[PDB]
């Protein structure tokens, strides 16, 4: 949503673009746009979601 | 200088102007001959207009 996305080597964070300040990558974080076919140097990853563990608890 | 990849300043660059930065990854290519064509008008254009 603003910032970007960045890694430590082993794991991905979103972080604002003028201060490291490393964020899980989450549903509230980002926004979707189409599908990976379409995305120069699109990554994998997990994206938390963080409404699931509530409907699930 | 902080080091940034190029489609990713664009999409600051786009952000800049409330375009939403996935309709630069989504047209990356277009975006990019345009811009290179856009050049190529500049070389002709200088070269002929004197
Ligand atoms: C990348 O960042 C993550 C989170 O800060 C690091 O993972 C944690 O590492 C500590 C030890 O340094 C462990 O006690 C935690 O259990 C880890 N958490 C998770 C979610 O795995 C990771 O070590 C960092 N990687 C590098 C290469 O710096
Ligand atoms: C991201 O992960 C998916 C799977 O979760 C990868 O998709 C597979 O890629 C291999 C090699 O090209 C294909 O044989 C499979 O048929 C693909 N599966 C699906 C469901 O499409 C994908 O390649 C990964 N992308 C990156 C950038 O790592
Ligand atoms: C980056 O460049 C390398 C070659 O230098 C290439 O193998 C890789 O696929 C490129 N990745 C992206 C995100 O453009």
């Amino acid at each position: 949503r603003e910032g970007v996305f960045v890694s430590n080597g082993t794991h991905w964070f979103v972080t604002q673009r003028n201060f490291y300040e490393p964020q899980i990558i989450t549903t509230d974080n980002t926004f979707v746009s189409g599908n990976c076919d379409v995305v120069i140097g699109i990554v994998n990853n997990t994206v938390y979601d963080p409404l699931q563990p509530e409907l699930d608890s | 200088a902080l080091q940034i990849p190029f489609a990713m300043q664009m999409a600051y660059r786009f952000n800049g102007i409330g375009v939403t930065q996935n309709v630069l990854y989504e047209n990356q290519k277009l975006i990019a001959n345009q811009f290179n064509s856009a050049i190529g008008k500049i070389q002709d254009s200088l070269s002929s207009t004197a």
